[PDB]
Order: structure tokens, then C-alpha cells, then sequence
RNA sequence: AAGAACCUUACCUGGUCUUGACAUCCACGGAAGUUUUCAGAGAUGAGAAUGUGCCUUCGGGAACCGUGAGACAGGUGCUGC
RNA sequence: CCGGCCGGGAACUCAAAGGAGACUGCCAGUGAUAAACUGGAGGAAGGUGGGGAUGACGUCAAGUCAUCAUGGCCCUUACGACCAGGGCUACACACGUGCUACAAUGGCGCAUACAAAGAGAAGCGACCUCGCGAGAGCAAGCGGACCUCAUAAAGUGCGUCGUAGUCCGGAUUGGAGUCUGCAACUCGACUCCAUGAAGUCGGAAUCGCUAGUAAUCGUGGAUCAGAAUGCCACGGUGAAUAC
């Protein structure tokens, strides 16, 4: 009826509620089409959403933070794959085959002192 | 000098902290320099007592101060007149009553600080530094213990050149940090110059 | 490396019409991060040509490519004393990478009025085969072909 | 377009062809362009005499190439015939706020030429 | 460069200053107010400014009134 | 009603803090909002750690500062008077607000 | 470690507390914006140098408490880096460890 | 050096002092504290009005201020060989 | 008044604590039936999961007697101390590390969206007024999951520049303006008027990096009365090759 999805990727926190019925983005208030929809990485959220019919099979209520444009982009993209449980197994063992459900933190590195980005070094030079 | 502190390593993890109170950054800054006066005063007072360690803490803006040492007969005097001169003259510069209270350690040989100080006493009466590091090393692992490491730096024999010279007996692993051990480094000023000790006492593994 | 026997890494399949060498071809072009304006010039000169040639845009990429995809490759491996070249085969992978890498240089290069239109005009003279990228994988089977007495 | 200084543009927007009258820049030009009733998009192929006048007596209110020249020349003569630090730095070919000397400023030195 | 509420002086100075005013032209008044301005009236003094170790005598003039001292007084010497 | 916040150093010291007030407190002072974590605020600092040259060489220290919201509803007799003269487990600073 | 810098660090803080935050009034209250601009303020920021370079907040360098070193110093713990991580790594300084993360 | 306008400053000149700017002593004299004028670059000196208790050993005390010698203070002065 | 603004819930993220799990866990093969290697199930993560702190015995008779304490030496009416000003920012000139760039993925102007972690009371500093702008004034809240830094920028819509040492770029310089501070000459920062240079990818030689890294963008903190292109810390898009 309506379920839940958390999401998050790179320091990014989504929530999304997915519910069956019409097929509309409800990003932040805006639509996909305003929040990124100009720009690179559009489907993105809707790369999780093609192996299964989604055009006229259920709308979600998106909300997120944290992160950039790209970063609360693969927030909604793992908000979505975890909001896929009413759509369980039967589907995630092909969903997982392909992905979609491996957090790929890849964490960003604190700086390291005596570096310039944890991992640049001051132009070394011997004389 | 690489390596790392394991007192301050360590108490993150196992030992505890010295001083222990809280204050906002407002008066952070004085509260840590009346705790370093009344450290030093205290110390410069009680040296003879042989005290291992002092923790302080400020309970409702009143102060507090535990002495672990090994001595609490010189600490106090008969009575407690020491106990009372102390306190009378720690209020003064602390501004607040001062509830100060001994605590005695039955094992002084297991002390770094203690043994430090013991040591840096026959320094200063000529004792051999060889037979000092032996001594010193016996005394803790005979009374008890999983293993030392004494080391010393300076002039050893009054010689012309620094020579630091170490020693140790048992089971001593510094990068574990569940291991409980002992450590602290005094100071002795001779007719020849600066002499630092440091002792390392593998007391607990966990 | 020298122990590790590691495989390269996972890139994605591009948002538009599914495509990964291409993929690649704008993720080499993205500096300093700029993703977004690569992507946009790589699909303005994508369908430039396209539309300039008829065909259809992955095939007529592929056209301008194949025209500059090269045969063979030089390396040296000195052997007691003298170092010398060697002419060797490429394995299909870089061999394709370093062709497109060849059309992005012909591309930067040679500014008419914007990197969609430079780009579209080295695609046209590799897909008929008269570009700067395919006179580099000429001059590359130049060096080869004649110390091919080393091997 | 025979505007005070030199002024010979030909086919170039109002304030980037204006900006060349030494004594004017895009500010005060964007500030002539509303007084005269000028736009800074249009060029000068394009823009009519009935407003090169009103260009003419606009720009005619702030200083201008010979007399802004002739003003900087008699200030930085007052500069060097005062010798402060500031005319004896104009003096001996040395910037005059005060930046690095040992290495930088080498715009105001002189070329690096030993 | 700043100060934009009218200048700044000292107490000694200003007083020397009238006195010398009052008096007519006098001897190099010895001032080490390099941090100090000039006003209309010293114009005709011959205030000696310090450099940091020796006084500069200067005439002082109309044109010499936003300035300092130690603006005709160099401090640092080359060759 | 009486905003109650409370704040430490070390967590096994104001957790058995917060605990046993918040005992002291609803066991007769009942409706409590419970003992609200309030996220830990970290003061970081940058030292080097030599005297001289070897700039690039240094070290970071850091103090934890935990704090633990109470919020008592009502203000009750039980509570205001047998909240006072209770501020025992040093080491801790409290801030009762009514 | 120039007890003579010393004292002298210890008069300007005591003359400072004792004529400024007391008598801003001539340099920051009479510097206003009102009649006053005339002679009145003038002979405010006349009188201004009644006091010496001292009195000022400005000349508070904030030196060490324990060795006055100027540099390295952090206007948090009133004290040098050196003592700092002296303390630190003692124990001393409550609520003080290695920060790793 | 996680920060030079004064200061920071360990350097330079000039004006100053001396058991001294910094901690302590005896003895002597003044209670401090507070406001204010004069010269000076100011340091300092020439000053002018105000000011008295916490104990009675109560020939004075506890701080505070100034004068004389001395012990000493004081040095970012040397060697990190 | 559609601001979770509020009644109303502890659903959810988040939250501080207490735990589980990820340890070659098991299977197939290889391996001297051992160690162990490779692939695979489930699982978010598989073999030290990621990163960090943690620096063996000791070498370089390495750097600090200038942070401090100190062996000896040496000034000790002085190599001691105070104060005005100056110097450390001086400049024929040689070198090292960073920012700007040297442009069309764009300079450019207008309209639009998305960070985490922090700091802040003789400080942070609403609203409102002016101020091109420094920012000035009045004057709430906040010693804090409230009040302020604080609007995030790259990204995107429209278009000038449509290729020129050019609208790229901002140094040099004078008048005038704001601010920190006793005061801005030496010697501050900031905003406007005028200005635009060299510089068009960089010679031999040389540095960093195998991942969220580099590249690039932005934000916060310490130093501070005021004063970063630096340091530290956080986040932004997001690679390449590895025979
Ligand atoms: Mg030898």
C-alpha cells in the first residue's frame, strides 16, 4: 500500500515512500525533470526501475539531503532498491546480480596531515 | 624520539585520566592553571613522600584531589596537621575548599613514577647506574609483575660523551593497548648535567 | 604491477542510448570533473555527425573509429647493451582506448569554434579516413613495419 | 564615432569599445549608456549620430585621455619633487605599495635581464 | 589610509607646534611622531624627523600637510 | 516543562549519570520524555609536535562532549525540591530550566 | 625566559583592565555620529594618548602561561603546544585523547 | 611562524636606571587606593587635591608604597660536538 | 496565513548508548592428504572489508642551550632592564612551494539546486534603514540539534563574446571611500572610480597519484583587536591505466 525506502550514498540520506499507481517524481516538492532533469546523471534513479515496469506501476514521494547532485542521486538510487521489498527476492536475485543493492561506500579519505587531498604531497623536489 | 606516549595512548582506551572535571571553555583555561599550580606546589612540598600520582576533580565548584602515594604517614603527619596545612594553603590559590585525601599503594616498586624517583635518589647518592637499573628491575619483578623496561639518558658515570643505556626483563608489548603499563620519566640534575629515567612495567594485560 | 594480477575497473553504461567504449571516450574527456558539458558536447558532435553522414550515431562513431583503431605498437626492451625499439602487437582494449584518446587530441586541437564542433570534424575525416587521428596511427605503423628486424 | 580620446570602433558593443577612452571604464560607461539613453549591446555600425552627440557630451563630464594623463603626470611629479618614500620610489623604478621587491615586482624593476 | 575621522597627533607636538607658531619660525624641532600628521600652520617649520637613529630636517610646506613624517624620513638606506 | 540537560566527557560516566537521575526523577516525578541522547559534539585540535623544523610532523587530539536532555512534563514537589542538592557523579555539568 | 618580558607582558594586561573597557568613552563613545563632531571629539581623540601605549587590548599578545612562548600557542588551554601535548599525553588536560577517525 | 602597525622583537639608534623591569630580606618612613597639572619620545622627574581597616602583642600589627648594603636577581649570550 | 506552522506519533532518517554481524564462514579445484592460493553461495561488505592512530633494535657523532630545565662557560651599574622610532615587508639578482591564469567543457551577465563537519558571549550577531562597497546605524536571538557564520559553487535555461594577446587574466600606479585597531609612512584588509601587462601550455629536467584517488569546486576551524593564495578539517562531480 505504502512502503518505505531509506537511501543514501556519498554522506546522503534519502526517504521515499512508494505506493502503487501513477508514475510521478515527487523530488524534494520538485520533479525530476527540475531537480536534475537538465543535467547530467537523469536516470540515474531510473536505472533501478527499467528491469521492471515502473511508467504505470507506482509513484514514490522523494525526499532527500545530504550530499551533492550526483550524491543524493545514488541516495534515491538506494532509497529505491530498499523500498523494492514488497517486490522481494523473486526480483533481488537478479537485481543484486546486476547491483543495485551494494552500498559502494567508497567513503571519501579524511586529509591526512602534511598532504593536500589524503593523498597529494607538496611537490616534492630533491634540490 | 619516535616513539609514541603510552600513558596518553593508552588512556583513551584503558588508564585513566589525571585530572578529571569539567569546565566550560570559559574557564578551562584558569581551571587548568590553578590544577598545574597546585601539581607543582604539591609536588615541590611532598616530594620526600614518594608520590606515585595525584588525581583532581572540582565537584561543584569545590575542589578535590586524591593522592595515591605510598607514604600517607609523612603525607599526613600525626594527626593530619600536614592534611590541614595543605588544604589551608591549596584553598588559598584555588579559591574554593579543597577536599584532599591520601591513598596508599602497597606495591611502590610497581610505580613508574615511584621508581623513577627512587632511582634519581641514588643518582644523586652515587649509586651505580648498572646496579640501580638491576636493582630496580629485581625489586618490581620479584614483588611481582609481567614484565619491565627501564632505560636512562644523560651523563651515566659522568663522562664526557651522552651514553643512554637500557634494560629490560619479560613480557613488554608497548603497541598492545589492552596491556595496562605502568610509565613515567623523571628528571635528576647532577654536578655533570641532566639525567632523564623512564620505566616501562607490563602491571596488566586487559 | 609487479605482484598484483588485478583487472581494471567496472565503468557504467552511459544514461543515453546504452554504449560503454563511448562511455569511456566521455569519461576521458571529463577533466577536473566537468562531466556534465563533456557529455553534452560529446552528444552535440555525436548527432552533428549523424545527421551530416545519415547513419545512425554508435555506428557512425564506430565508422571514425575503425578508420583510426591502429595494427601495432612500438616499445623498447633493451637486451645487453644497446637499447632498441621492437614492434609489437596491441591487445584490443588499449588499442581501442588509444584511438579514441588520438580523436580527443585532433579534437582539442585544430579550434574552429567549439569542442562539439571540433570534435564532429575530426569524427568526418576519420570516418572517411583524411583526419590528424588517423595520420597518427599512420605515422604509428611508419615506426613499425621498419625495425621489424627486431624481434 | 569620433568620441573624445581616440574612439575608433567599428562593429564593437557600447561599453567594451567606450572602455578604450583612457579615463573611462565599463562603470562609468554602463553610467554614460543610462544617462544618454544608450543600451551596452549594441555596436557601433549600428548605434546613430543623434546618440554619438549625447556620447560626445557625456563622457565630456569625467576626465579624459590628455587630461587624466596630464592629471596623473602632475600628481606623480608632485609625488617625486616631495620625495617621501612614495616619490622616492617612483623615482627609483620600485612599486609603490608597499609588495615584495626581493624577488617579486619585477613589472615596476625592470626586466629580469643579468 | 585610514583614520577617516580628522587626523591624529601628539599632545608634545602640538604644543611645540603653536609655540613655534606664536614665536615665529624656530630652530629643527626635534619629533619622533612619525605616526602623526601635519596641519596648515607648521607650514615654515624646520621639524627635525627621527628615522630611527638621526634626525631629518625638513621645511615644511603647504603641499606637506596630509603626509607624515615619516614619509620624508627614510628609515632604510641601500648602497 | 523542566528542560533538563546535562553534559559530560565520557559516556560510562554519563550514562550511569543520566540513569540514575532520571530514576531519582520519574520513580516519583513520572512523565518523562526519557533520556534524550543529544548527538556528541567533538572540540578538535592541531598540534606539532616538534618544537622546530619538521613542521609536517604533528598530531590531533580531541574532547568529546556528551550531553543528555531530559525534559521533565510537569513540576512537580517531588521533583523540584528532590532535584536539587543532588549534584553528585563530579565530573558532570547540569543546567535545569523550568 | 626574560622575566623582564614577563613583567612587562603583566603590566600592560593590569594597566589595560584598569583604564580601558572602563574608559572607552573618549575613543569609542564620543567618536560617534552626532553633534559631537565638533571641537568635542577633537579634544576626545586628543586626550586619547592621556594614556601610553600601554592600556590597549591590542599590545595583549597572549603569551604562554607556563614559558610565554607567543608562537604555538592556543587561546583555549592559556598555554604553548609544547605543554599542551605535555599534559595531554600525561593525562592531565580531562577528556583529552588521540584523535583518529 | 596556528598569523611583524606599536607590542610581538631576541636586532639598530637615541633618552634612561640601577640589589635593578622581575621573587625575597632587615631597618627606616609613608597606609593603600582615587582625581589632577608641567616638561619631555616617553621612560622619568617637578608636582597639586583625596585617602586610614580587617588585631590590640596594642613600643603596633597584615597587605600596599619608597629609601641603603648585602647576599642575588637578571641574559632569546656560547657550545644540541 | 499550506511555513511540520501548529494539534497529534514515536512510523522513518538522524540521534548518543548497549549489541549482532564479516572470522577463509562453508563448498569446488589446485597445492606434498599441510600451510596456502584461486572461484563461488548467502550477505552491504571475504579474506589484514576501508581509512586512521600505533614508528623494533638502531644509524645519520641529524635539528632545538630560542619553548623549557640544565653541565660548564661568560655579562653580572652589564652581553641586565624600560621607553620613542625603525627592522624583520629592505633589492643588481639566483632558487623552492602555493593562487591567478594563460580561455569557447568557456570569460561574460540574468533566472535556477544540491553538502557534511564545525565555531561563536568584553563573541556570534535577526528584522529594518542606508550604503555600488567596504559595510555604518538602530536593534531580536544565541554562551547553542533553536540565534549567527550560512546564500553553497561547479551543474542547468537565455543569450554577448563566434577567436583576438582577445570582453581570458589581473599586477603596476594616482585621487577619492569603509573598517580592525592608540594609530595603516615604512606597513593591513576591504569596495568603486582609470588602468591592463607579461602570459597564447612552458625547454632540458622534475613532482603527486592505482581510487572516491587524482583533477576540480565550495564550506568551516585554529592562529587574531585586525590581518591567507598557507595549515588543519569537511563536503561537491568524478575518472584513467595497470601488459
Ligand atoms: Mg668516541
Amino acid at each position: 500500500n505504502q512502503y518505505y525506502g531509506t537511501g543514501r550514498r556519498k554522506s546522503s540520506a534519502a526517504r521515499v515512500f512508494i505506493k502503487p499507481g501513477n508514475g510521478k517524481i515527487v523530488i524534494n516538492q520538485r520533479s525530476l525533470e527540475q531537480y536534475f532533469g537538465r543535467e547530467t546523471a537523469r536516470m540515474v534513479v531510473r536505472q533501478p526501475l527499467e528491469l521492471v515496469d515502473m511508467v504505470e506501476k507506482l509513484d514514490l514521494y522523494i525526499t532527500v539531503k545530504g550530499g551533492g547532485i550526483s550524491g543524493q542521486a545514488g541516495a534515491i538510487r538506494h532509497g529505491i532498491t530498499r523500498a523494492l521489498m514488497e517486490y522481494d527476492e523473486s526480483l533481488r536475485s537478479e537485481l543484486r546480480k546486476a547491483g543495485f543493492v551494494t552500498r559502494d561506500a567508497r567513503q571519501v579519505e579524511r586529509k591526512k596531515v602534511g598532504l593536500r587531498k589524503a593523498r597529494r604531497r607538496p611537490q616534492f623536489s630533491k634540490r | 624520539g619516535q616513539k609514541v606516549h603510552p600513558n596518553g595512548i593508552r588512556l583513551g582506551i584503558v588508564k585513566p585520566w589525571n585530572s578529571t572535571w569539567f569546565a566550560n571553555t570559559k574557564e578551562f583555561a584558569d581551571n587548568l592553571d590553578s590544577d598545574f599550580k597546585v601539581r607543582q606546589y604539591l609536588t615541590k612540598e611532598l616530594a620526600k613522600a614518594s608520590v606515585s600520582r595525584i588525581v583532581i576533580e572540582r565537584p561543584a565548584k569545590s575542589i578535590r584531589v586524591t593522592i595515591h602515594t605510598a607514604r600517607p604517614g609523612i603525607v599526613i603527619g600525626k594527626k593530619g596537621e600536614d592534611v590541614e596545612k595543605l588544604r589551608k594553603v591549596v584553598a588559598d590559590i584555588a579559591g574554593v575548599p579543597a577536599q584532599i585525601n591520601i591513598a596508599e599503594v602497597r606495591k611502590p616498586e610497581l610505580d613508574a613514577k615511584l621508581v623513577a624517583d627512587s632511582i634519581t635518589s641514588q643518582l644523586e647518592r652515587r649509586v651505580m647506574f648498572r646496579r640501580a637499573m638491576k636493582r630496580a628491575v629485581q625489586n618490581a619483578m620479584r614483588l611481582g609483575a609481567k614484565g619491565i623496561k627501564v632505560e636512562v639518558s644523560g651523563r651515566l658515570g659522568g663522562a664526557e660523551i651522552a651514553r643512554t643505556e637500557w634494560y629490560r626483563e619479560g613480557r613488554v608489548p608497548l603497541h598492545t593497548l589492552r596491556a595496562d603499563i605502568d610509565y613515567n620519566t623523571s628528571e635528576a640534575h647532577t654536578t655533570y648535567g641532566v639525567i632523564g629515567v623512564k620505566v616501562w612495567i607490563f602491571k596488566g594485560e586487559i | 604491477p609487479r605482484r598484483r594480477v588485478i583487472g581494471q575497473r567496472k565503468i557504467l553504461p552511459d544514461p543515453k542510448f546504452g554504449s560503454e567504449l563511448l562511455a569511456k571516450f566521455v569519461n576521458i574527456l571529463m577533466v577536473d570533473g566537468k562531466k556534465s558539458t563533456a557529455e553534452s558536447i560529446v552528444y552535440s558532435a555525436l548527432e552533428t555527425l549523424a545527421q551530416r553522414s545519415g547513419k545512425s550515431e554508435l555506428e557512425a562513431f564506430e565508422v571514425a573509429l575503425e578508420n583510426v583503431r591502429p595494427t601495432v605498437e612500438v616499445k623498447s626492451r633493451r637486451v645487453g647493451g644497446s637499447t632498441y625499439q621492437v614492434p609489437v602487437e596491441v591487445r584490443p582494449v588499449r588499442r581501442n582506448a588509444l584511438a579514441m584518446r588520438w580523436i580527443v587530441e585532433a579534437a582539442r586541437k585544430r579550434g574552429d569554434k567549439s569542442m562539439a564542433l571540433r570534435l564532429a570534424n575530426e569524427l568526418s575525416d576519420a570516418a572517411e579516413n583524411k583526419g590528424t587521428a588517423v595520420k597518427k596511427r599512420e605515422d604509428v605503423h611508419r615506426m613499425a613495419e621498419a625495425n621489424k628486424a627486431f624481434a | 564615432a569620433r568620441i573624445a580620446g581616440i574612439n575608433i570602433p567599428d562593429h564593437k558593443h557600447a561599453v567594451i569599445a567606450l572602455t578604450s577612452i583612457y579615463g573611462v571604464g565599463k562603470t562609468r560607461s554602463k553610467a554614460i549608456l543610462a544617462a544618454a539613453g544608450i543600451a551596452e549591446d549594441v555596436k557601433i555600425s549600428e548605434l546613430s549620430e543623434g546618440q554619438i552627440d549625447t556620447l560626445r557630451d557625456e563622457v565630456a563630464k569625467f576626465v579624459v585621455e590628455g587630461d587624466l594623463r596630464r592629471e596623473i603626470s602632475m600628481s606623480i611629479k608632485r609625488l617625486m619633487d616631495l620625495g617621501c618614500y612614495r616619490g622616492l620610489r617612483h623615482r627609483r623604478g620600485l612599486p609603490v605599495r608597499g609588495q615584495r621587491t626581493k624577488t617579486n615586482a619585477r613589472t615596476r624593476k625592470g626586466p629580469r635581464k643579468p | 589610509r585610514s583614520l577617516k575621522k580628522g587626523p591624529f597627533i601628539d599632545l608634545h607636538l602640538l604644543k611645540k607646534v603653536e609655540k613655534a607658531v606664536e614665536s615665529g619660525d624656530k630652530k629643527p624641532l626635534r619629533t619622533w611622531s612619525r605616526r602623526s600628521t601635519i596641519f596648515p600652520n607648521m607650514i615654515g617649520l624646520t621639524i627635525a624627523v627621527h628615522n630611527g637613529r638621526q634626525h631629518v630636517p625638513v621645511f615644511v610646506t603647504d603641499e606637506m600637510v596630509g603626509h607624515k613624517l615619516g614619509e620624508f624620513a627614510p628609515t632604510r638606506t641601500y648602497r | 516543562r523542566i528542560r533538563i540537560r546535562l553534559k559530560a566527557f565520557d559516556h560510562r560516566l554519563i550514562d550511569q549519570a543520566t540513569a540514575e537521575i532520571v530514576e531519582t526523577a520519574k520513580r516519583t516525578g513520572a512523565q518523562v520524555r526519557g533520556p534524550i541522547p543529544l548527538p556528541t559534539r567533538k572540540e578538535r585540535f592541531t598540534v606539532l609536535i616538534s618544537p622546530h623544523v619538521n613542521k609536517d610532523a604533528r598530531d590531533q587530539y580531541e574532547i568529546r562532549t556528551h550531553l543528555r536532555l531530559v525534559d521533565i512534563v510537569e513540576p512537580t514537589e517531588k521533583t523540584v525540591d528532590a532535584l536539587m542538592r543532588l549534584d553528585l557523579a563530579a565530573g558532570v555539568d547540569v543546567q535545569i530550566s523550568l | 625566559a626574560k622575566q623582564s618580558m614577563k613583567a612587562r607582558e603583566v603590566k600592560r594586561v593590569a594597566l589595560a583592565d584598569k583604564y580601558f573597557a572602563k574608559r572607552a568613552e573618549l575613543k569609542a563613545i564620543i567618536s560617534d555620529v552626532n553633534a559631537a563632531s565638533d571641537e568635542d571629539r577633537w579634544n576626545a581623540v586628543l586626550k586619547l594618548q592621556t594614556l601610553p601605549r600601554d592600556s590597549s587590548p591590542s599590545r595583549q599578545r597572549n603569551r604562554c602561561r607556563q614559558t610565554g612562548r607567543p608562537h604555538g600557542f592556543l587561546r583555549k588551554f592559556g598555554l604553548s603546544r609544547i605543554k599542551v601535548r605535555e599534559a595531554a599525553m600525561r593525562g592531565e588536560i580531562p577528556g583529552l585523547k588521540k584523535a583518529s577517525w
